[PDB]
């Protein structure tokens, strides 16, 4: 599990940071507004790092999520299919919050999307958890639970279409 | 030759206090120890290379002045140049003494201000110190009617330092003192509106993080002024603002520059006033309060020539009109509104119910309850509060006059006529006013942050005999810092400690507390493990946490006390309560006892 | 267990700490007056998280060393059973963790590792004993010795958590404070030792159980009847203090999974009193 | 139902002509009824 070993670590000592106020919290929060007037990419990485975490009840959600995004990413030599998918997820994710600018961190958001993303390709308590808890979090905003669902099983229709092409 | 002399003296500029240069366009370092032979060695050097060639010839010629003619004139002026350290020569504080002696001599016992300077030398022997010398120097002076000497006589009466405890001598000094200075004001700076003095009772180091370590002393900061503070529309109105306070109540840095506040607030009143209307958000709280601040300051008359009666009485009308909606502050207003209506015209029952808006505000401190006391006692048949309430609670609020005002009122009247609390008024209103007494802090930080670090040890000490605990502080940190661990103590001289000593106590027992926990580690260091628990235990009395873990270190080793685990104990877990941050080391202390005790037990 | 490549991983994650630590303590000396100062400073948290880790990794080691004191080296089979018990359980300790703010933070990590290495002893020892009965040797009897010495394992694990019980129930007993959360997450810790004490008295009387068949066996019905009664007595123990324990506190969660996961035991308790009636 | 079999069917067949924009449209449709894989099973059917 080495790339989401380095995932999750990174995603562990933010959680620290934060917890103490190490690192100015203001800057973290970044959104596409935030970071397009200030061309802040590394904010982006560190909301796909982040939650605004200090939960242990979030610390679990990073402790069994990882551990699905290996159960993912363990599954294809076809990594460079991964790195494709992951960075046009990225980009297009990237112009609906530009349209919306969500709450959430970045980091829910890719991996929801990629846990959708596999799960449409084909214990059992925290996916149906996370796919629930999402759909209930961003059903309120007409555009929100698009950017939540939709692109990821986007990205997997095109390529199971280019399968079927 | 002493006219010639004179006549060049004139134009070399004595002393320059960059707190009043920086208003036309920080912190500092102070010396950790000490050697007579390093500034023997840094002074002659400085006169070897750095004294320009026409200081050179003007020294010699004043020097010769006062040499071969007593000429009684150039002795002083070379002694305060000696001594202050102005028109830029170094600081000799060997040779101003004697001269300073020899201008004794020449005026036999009448020029009281070199017999001030010259008692306060011999009581704290800088050059051995001899009280009795200097207590009839300060007699002598206290006879010609200098007010310093009578202060720290009826002070040192009161505090019973040196001599026996006296109340009767210090309250009726300090009724003479106060008397004089009451009749140093005007009719119009007393009743009106007091003139406004920038206060440097601030003790030094607290630039720093402070005395005994940060986040552990008790004594809160007392740094009660130093810039204030907290996209494009609003906040513009937010930094000129905040402009204008910082360039009115001038900081410790830079002094205030009154007409360059006069002349912004004119601009961004004429500015802004045809569509006052749209700032309704915000913008409108901050309004209202350059405006207030702008027709104070024309009521006052600071920054300009004269004041504008009228003009600055509408301005404060429509603030108020202003503020009747949003519900902005009416403090400010009100009062001035009151100060002017009641003494400009005459139209006093509008002046009762404007005080009466501003009685229960926050920015007001005393002038509310004075003026209304004063008018009460003029005329009974308002039927407003009581005289005695009012200027009670005028002094418990921390407005000067009302501190004589009330010990006139209360020496008159029983309600516990004792003479301690009499005494203490006048002590707090004598020492308070600051502005005549105490001039002197201003030269103080002035050479401080100029370089001139000795000259600042002078005065500070010379005020610390005052009373002014602030400057016993400071001098005090001056002289012997408390040094970082496993690193080397300081290597000044003993005397320069011995000193250190009585001024950290007597500012202990002024009110302060941590001072104590420093004078304690002063004899520790010095070796005495004798008296330092006395300080230490007293100290505890008033909730110290370093004191009380200190006291525990004493007794669980030999010193002094014999190995009382016990008690030690007991201590940790004190400390531990009283507060919470400090469970670790109290812990962690505790367990160093218990493996203490496991290892002798074993052998 | 551990490849080799972990072993080095963690050779280098030591050093580092150590040095790391040690540069923190001696920079936070070095800018420091008195040993309070340097005592508040260390509790800044960055340094605090440093020191945490310092403090995870030397109790780690000391477990390693307490482990094979007592019990040398393991089979491959009790690491297995390890490695599949341990996360649910990890789990659910932090959810213990989750109860408390601020407050309460760090005393209460400690008892949960303590808990959590613990019921790893119970794991093991059970297993061990396990084994006990399947490489028994009927070339000799049960030696004094021989049940002694696992013995000595047990009383050590039971006077160990009986020793605990007691201290935590004098705390909660002497202190009748306003904080009532304190006796709260106090009598949690109790209700989880007690789980573990309750393991020791059935594991014991397992044990006893198959000393005196092979004590008889020597010398001279259903036996699975007998330790069937063993099971249900004890789970209804269990499920007893827990009943009686989750009811003053009013548990929200921990009430609910606790008594269901205990009621599902009890279906296996009817199961097995149809299987002693179709034995009876 | 081979209704969404129709649905399925496309216009000018096959997959090598100009009407791809139609192809993706198609699916897009097919895709707002994503909710059971039993079709994407059957598309090879």
């Amino acid at each position: 599990p080495l790339v989401t070993r380095l995932w999750t670590i990174g995603c562990l000592v933010l959680s620290g940071l934060t917890s103490l106020r190490i690192v100015d919290p203001g800057k973290v929060v970044y959104s596409y507004d935030l970071v397009f007037k200030k061309g802040q990419y590394g904010r982006l990485l560190y909301s796909i790092f982040d939650y605004g975490a200090f939960n242990w009840i979030s610390m679990i959600n990073i402790f069994v999520s990882a551990n699905h995004l290996s159960t993912l990413e363990n599954s294809f030599n076809l990594r460079r299919k991964f790195c494709w998918i992951i960075f046009l997820l990225l980009v297009i994710l990237v112009k609906m919050t530009s349209i919306e600018q969500p709450a959430a961190s970045l980091g829910v958001l890719l991996h929801e999307n990629l846990v959708y993303y596999e799960l449409k390709k084909n214990p059992s308590i925290f996916p149906i958890y996370m796919n629930a808890v999402m759909y209930f979090v961003y059903k309120r905003s007409w555009l929100e639970i698009a950017m939540n669902f939709m692109p990821g099983h986007v990205i997997y229709y095109m390529d199971d279409i280019i399968g079927k092409i | 030759p002493w006219p010639e002399a004179r006549h060049l003296l004139n134009t070399i500029a004595k002393s320059r206090d960059p707190m009043k240069e920086a208003a036309m366009e920080v912190g500092f370092y102070v010396p950790m120890d000490y050697s007579p032979r390093n500034e023997e060695k840094n002074y002659q050097s400085i006169w070897q290379n750095e004294i320009t060639d026409s200081q050179r010839h003007i020294y010699e010629l004043l020097v010769q002045s006062s040499e071969q003619f007593n000429n009684s004139e150039a002795t002083y002026t070379l002694s305060q140049i000696h001594l202050w350290s102005q028109y830029n020569f170094p600081h000799n504080m060997t040779l101003a003494h004697k001269y300073l002696e020899k201008f004794n001599d020449l005026t036999h016992f009448t020029n009281h201000s070199a017999i001030f300077d010259l008692a306060v030398m011999y009581a704290t022997g800088g050059c051995p110190q001899d009280s009795a010398k200097a207590l009839l120097y300060y007699q002598r002076a206290a006879q010609l009617g200098n007010l310093k000497a009578k202060q720290v006589l009826a002070y040192k009466y009161y505090s019973g330092f040196n001599v026996p405890r006296n109340f009767h001598k210090s309250l009726v000094l300090y009724r003479d003192i106060a008397e004089q200075l009451r009749k140093s004001y005007s009719r119009d700076e007393w009743d009106i509106v007091f003139p406004y003095w920038e206060s440097y009772n601030v003790r030094i180091s607290d630039f720093e993080s402070g005395l005994l370590g940060k986040g552990l002393n008790s004594v809160p900061s007392s740094t009660v002024r130093k810039r204030t503070t907290r996209d494009a529309s609003e906040r513009r109105i937010i930094r000129i603002y905040y402009a204008a306070l910082n360039d009115y109540k001038g900081t410790y840095s830079q002094s205030r520059n009154c007409e360059r506040a006069k002349n912004l607030l004119e601009l961004t009143y004429k500015e802004f006033q045809p569509h006052v209307d749209n700032l309704d958000p915000l913008q409108v709280f901050y309004y209202v309060r350059c405006l207030q601040l702008l027709g104070h300051m024309y009521f006052t008359g600071e920054g300009s020539s004269k004041p504008n009666i009228h003009m600055a009485e509408e301005i404060l009308t429509t603030s108020l009109e202003i503020s009747r909606r949003a519900q902005g502050p009416i403090g400010r207003a009100c009062i001035d509104l009151g100060l002017i209506n009641q003494y400009i015209t005459n139209n006093i029952s509008q002046a009762i119910s404007y005080y009466m808006k501003a009685m229960k505000t926050q920015a007001n401190n005393g002038i509310v309850e004075f003026q209304l006391s004063k008018l009460a006692t003029s005329f009974p048949e308002e039927k407003i509060g009581d005289p005695f309430n009012l200027m009670e609670t005028a002094y418990l609020n921390g407005f000067i006059p009302a501190i004589y005002e009330f010990a006139v009122m209360i020496e008159s009247g029983n309600s516990k006529s004792s003479v301690e609390n009499t005494a203490y008024l006048f002590k707090t209103f004598v020492d308070k006013n600051e502005a005549i007494m105490a001039p002197k802090l201003r030269t103080a930080f002035a050479a401080l942050i100029n370089d001139r670090s000795e000259v600042a040890l002078w005065a500070y000490s010379q005020l610390a005999e005052q009373g002014y605990e602030t400057a016993q502080v400071s001098a005090a940190y001056l002289m012997y810092q408390l040094p970082y661990e496993f690193e080397d103590p300081p290597r000044t001289t003993d005397q320069r400690k011995t000193l250190a000593i009585s001024y950290y106590t007597r500012a202990f027992k002024q009110g302060n507390i941590d001072a104590g926990v420093v004078a304690g580690d002063i004899y520790f260091q010095m070796q005495n493990y004798s008296k330092a628990m006395a300080l230490y235990q007293g100290a505890a009395l008033k909730y110290s946490i370093q004191a009380i873990w200190n006291l525990g270190y004493m007794h669980e080793h030999g010193l002094g006390v014999n190995r009382d685990f016990h008690l030690a104990k007991r201590y940790y877990d004190q400390v531990s309560e009283h507060d919470h941050r400090f469970y670790l080391a109290s812990k962690l202390s505790v367990l160093k006892l218990h493996l203490k005790s496991w290892l002798t037990w074993i052998t | 267990m551990v490849p080799e490549n972990r072993r080095k991983q963690l050779a280098i994650f030591v050093v580092v700490t150590y040095l790391l630590t040690f540069y923190c303590v001696y920079s936070a000396t070095k800018t420091s007056v008195s040993f309070l100062q340097v005592t508040l400073k260390l509790n800044e948290g960055f340094n605090l998280m440093v020191l945490s880790i310092f403090i995870l990794l030397n109790s780690t080691l000391l477990w390693q060393l307490l482990t094979k004191l007592l019990f040398g080296e393991l089979r491959l089979i009790e690491h297995e059973h390890i490695f599949e018990r341990l996360p649910f359980t990890i789990i659910n300790t932090l959810f213990m963790s989750s109860l408390f703010h601020e407050r309460y933070f760090f005393t209460v990590a400690f008892f949960g590792l303590l808990l959590l290495y613990l019921k790893v002893f119970h794991w093991i020892l059970k297993d061990r004993l396990e084994a006990l009965l399947q490489s028994i040797n009927d070339s000799t009897t049960m030696k004094t010795l021989i049940f002694s010495r696992f013995s000595f394992n047990l009383v050590l694990l039971a006077v160990v958590d009986y020793q605990i019980i007691t201290r935590c129930i004098s705390s909660i007993y002497t202190n009748q404070k306003s904080d009532i959360e304190s006796t709260s997450l106090y009598l949690i810790q109790v209700m989880e030792f007690t789980m573990l004490l309750i393991d020791l008295l059935n594991l014991f009387l397992q044990t006893c159980l198959n000393f005196w068949e092979f004590y008889r066996s020597q010398q001279s019905e259903g036996k699975f009847m007998y330790e069937k009664a063993i099971d249900v007595f004890t789970r209804f123990l269990k499920t007893a203090l827990h009943l009686s324990m989750l009811i003053p506190f009013r548990m929200p969660m921990m009430l609910l999974k606790d008594v269901v996961w205990d009621i599902l035991a009890l279906y296996q308790s009817g199961t097995s009193l149809w299987k002693i009636w179709r034995n009876n | 139902h081979n209704v969404l079999d129709v649905v399925l069917r496309y216009i000018i067949p096959d997959p090598v002509n100009d009407r791809v924009i139609t192809a993706v449209i198609k699916n897009f449709v097919l895709f707002w009824v994503t909710l059971l894989p039993y079709v994407k099973e059957k598309l090879d059917d």
